[PDB]
RNA sequence: AAGUGAACAGAAUUAAACAGUUACGAAA
RNA sequence: ACGGAAACUUUCGUAACUGUUUAAUUCUGUUCACUUAUUC
C-alpha cells in the first residue's frame, strides 16, 4: 500500500524532474473531491463522476511525456477496474497520496 | 455621518478582451486559454480582482511624487482609497467593487448566437521560418453590458474631504476607458467604456450632488 | 459506456493516423457547448440547436475519408434519435469524450 | 506628466484582402477558410493582432543593428514600443491598438451592394497537366474604411524623446501602405492606405504638436 | 425538419447523379447570406433581397432539367409564401442544409 | 451538352508556480 | 439516615489589511477556373 511507494517511485531515469506540482492540478482535483463525497450518499448513485475519473488518466496521458511513464509504472489504470464497492474505493483514494509525498522529497 | 453611496454604472465592452481563468481545472476543454465563467451556469462573469489592481496601477502613476517600489506603499492621497497593509492609521479602504455579471441576456438570445465565448486562432513568426506553433486563444462577445456597483462609504470623520475624493474616482474611471482591461490586451482587445454613470443613495444619510 | 469504447476505437485498419485532434474541432465544438447549457434551462426551449447538431455529423461525413469510417463503427447517428429528454442528452455528451481521449492514447 | 495621445485615422482599403479566421468554426457557411467577422453582427471586422505582428516585422528590418532570430529581442530603439520578454527594466508596451470596425456601412448600401463577402474562383495549374485541385477563396469588399484608434501614453520619465517617437510611428504607418496586410496577400490583395492621419489629446496633459 | 429529409432526398431515380457541387454555386449563396444578415437589422428593411430570392427559383429553374425535379420534390416554392416574419425565415434557412449535407452522404 | 472531390508540416511554448507587519487581551 | 449536601471553565472576538494568470506573438509558405472551337 504505502511501503512499495518509496522504491517504485524513486526508480526512474534521468534526474532533475521538470514536472512540479502545478502542472498536475487537473488529474489530482477529482481524487480529493471523491473520498469526501462517497461517504455521505451511496456508491450506486454517483454514476457520472466514476466514468469521468478514468477519462482524466487517458486524455492527459498522450500530451505530456511525464505522465505516461508514471501511469504504466504505478499501475493506475489497473486499479480502476478492480474497484466496485464504496469500501474498496476508499483504499484507492489513499494510494494516490503516496505518489505525491515521496515525489516532492527527492526534488519538487 | 455614515452613508452608503452606490455608483451604479454599465460597463459596455467596445472590444472583446480576454481573461485568464482557472487552467487545468475545468472539463475536457481546458485548452485554448480557458476563460473563467459562472460556477453554476454558463454566463461569463468578470472578476473583481482585475479591476481593483488595474485602477490602482493607473492611479499610482500620475497622482504621486515617488516611484512605487512595493505595493501598499505609494504616496498617501490614494492609499486610503484602496487600502494599506503597512500603515497603522487606516486599514480598511473606502472602495468596494463587485463581480459583475453579463446582464445582456435579455436581448442576446433574440439575435440567435452560437455560444457565449468563441475561439480565435493566432500564431507567431520566428523571423527565420514561416508558420510555427499554431496556438489558439479564447475571447468574449462585443457590446455587452455589466451591472457594476461601486460601494462607497465614509468614516464620518473623513467628511471634509468628500468633494476631493469625487474628482479622483471620476478621473480613474475615465482614464481606464483608454486602456486595456483583463489580459492579453496589447494587441487591442481591452479598452472598456463606462455607460450610464450615475449615483444614488441606499442607506440615506448624505445628499445627492454628483452624477456624471 | 467507457468499457466498450477502448476496444472498438482501437480496431481500425492501417496504422499512423493522419487525422489529429485539431481538424475535428468543428463537430466537437457544439457538443461541448451544449452540455453546459442544457443543465441550466429546459430542453424544450432550445429547438434550433438540436436539429443543427445532427447536420454536423452528415455534412462533415462526405468531405473527409477519416470521418465516415468512424461514424459507421461507433454508431453516432443511431444515438441521435434515441435521445429526447434532457437527462438522456447528458449521457451522450459523456460518451463523446471517449472518442477523443482514447484516440490520442495510441498516437495522436 | 501622464498624457493620453490618440492617433485617430481611417484605414482605407484600396484593394480587397483576405484574413484567415477561425478554421472549422463558423455558422452556415464554412467553405474555403471562413473569414472572421463580428460575434454579434455580420460586418467583417479586422483583428488587431495582425496590425502588431506586421508593423513590428517591417520596422525591425530597417531600424536595427543586428539580425533578429526570436521575438522580443531585436535592437533596443523599438523594444520599448511593443514589449520585451527578457528585459527587466520595462515589460508593458506604450502602444495600444484597437479592433477597427467598418464605419462605412452608413453609405455603402446607397451605392447598391449585394453582400459583404464573395467567393473568388482561384485555382492552380500543375504545369505538367491541365487543371488540378480547383480550390477557391473568400474575399471581402473593396474601397472600405475602418475607424482605427491608436492609444499612446508616456511614463513621465519618457519625455526627453517624445519627438523621436513621432517620426517612428509616422514612418511605420506610411511603410505599411506599400505592403499587403492580413494573409496570402502575395497576389495583390492587401495594400492598405491610412487616410486622415491626425492626433488629438483626450486626457489633456500634453500640447498638440503634430497634425499631418 | 431533418427526419423527413433523409428519406425524401434518397428516393430519386437512376443512380450516378450528374448534378455535382459546381452547378449549385449560385442558389446556395443567397440563402447562406440571409440567415446571418436577418438577425442584425429588422425584416421590414431588407426588401430588395427577399423578392430577389424567389426569382432565382424561377429563371434558373428552366435552364436545366436537373433543377426543376429537385424543387418540386423538396417543395421550395411553397415555403417562400408562408414566411413573413424574421423568426419564420430563420427556420427555412436551416432546412437548406438538409439538401446539401444528405446529398453527399450517398455519393457527392 | 463537356473528370470539377483546397493540397501538404508544427496542434500553444520559453520566465516566474505562498512573498510579509504577527499571535490566551483583563477576574478567581 | 453516605467526606457526603450546595456549583455552566463561563462572558469576551470576521484567520485579517495591500495584489491585472500574465509578459513576448501576421492561420499562412507555393498557386492562370481550364486543354480543344470559322453564328453561318
Amino acid at each position: 500500500k504505502a511501503e512499495r511507494a518509496i522504491s517504485l517511485l524513486e526508480k526512474d531515469n534521468k534526474g532533475n524532474y521538470l514536472l512540479t506540482t502545478s502542472q498536475i492540478r487537473k488529474l489530482l482535483s477529482l481524487c480529493s473531491s471523491l473520498y469526501d463525497r462517497s461517504k455521505e450518499r451511496k456508491f450506486d448513485e454517483l454514476i457520472n463522476d466514476v466514468s469521468y475519473l478514468r477519462v482524466q488518466f487517458v486524455y492527459q496521458a498522450g500530451r505530456e511525456i511525464a505522465v505516461k511513464d508514471l501511469i504504466e509504472k504505478a499501475q493506475i489504470l489497473e486499479a480502476l477496474k478492480e474497484i466496485k464497492d464504496r469500501e474498496t474505493l476508499q483504499r484507492f483514494c489513499r494510494y494516490m497520496e503516496a505518489l505525491v509525498a515521496y515525489f516532492k522529497f527527492y526534488g519538487g | 455621518t455614515f452613508a452608503k453611496i452606490k455608483f451604479s454604472a454599465q460597463i459596455r465592452l467596445e472590444t472583446g478582451l480576454h481573461i485568464g481563468g482557472s487552467d487545468a481545472f475545468a472539463a475536457i476543454g481546458a485548452i485554448a486559454s480557458p476563460v473563467i465563467k459562472d460556477p453554476i451556469t454558463n454566463i461569463p462573469i468578470i472578476p473583481g480582482s482585475s479591476l481593483k489592481g488595474k485602477m490602482r496601477t493607473l492611479l499610482a502613476k500620475v497622482y504621486n511624487e515617488k516611484v512605487a517600489e512595493k505595493p501598499s506603499d505609494d504616496s498617501d492621497i490614494l492609499s486610503r482609497l484602496f487600502g494599506n497593509s503597512k500603515d497603522k492609521r487606516f486599514k480598511m479602504g473606502r472602495l468596494i467593487f463587485r463581480d459583475a455579471f453579463l446582464s445582456n441576456a435579455d436581448e442576446l438570445d433574440s439575435l440567435g448566437v452560437r455560444s457565449y465565448t468563441e475561439v480565435k486562432f493566432e500564431n507567431t513568426i520566428d523571423r527565420i521560418t514561416a508558420e510555427a506553433n499554431p496556438r489558439q486563444i479564447e475571447r468574449a462577445i462585443r457590446n455587452s453590458t455589466f451591472d457594476f456597483e461601486l460601494i462607497y462609504e465614509i468614516t464620518d470623520e473623513n467628511e471634509n474631504q468628500v468633494e476631493e475624493d469625487f474628482k479622483v474616482i471620476r478621473d480613474g474611471l475615465k482614464l481606464l476607458e483608454l486602456d486595456y482591461l483583463g489580459g492579453s490586451g496589447s494587441r487591442g482587445y481591452g479598452k472598456v467604456a463606462f455607460e450610464k454613470l450615475k449615483a444614488t443613495t441606499v442607506f440615506g444619510n448624505y445628499d445627492v450632488k454628483t452624477l456624471n
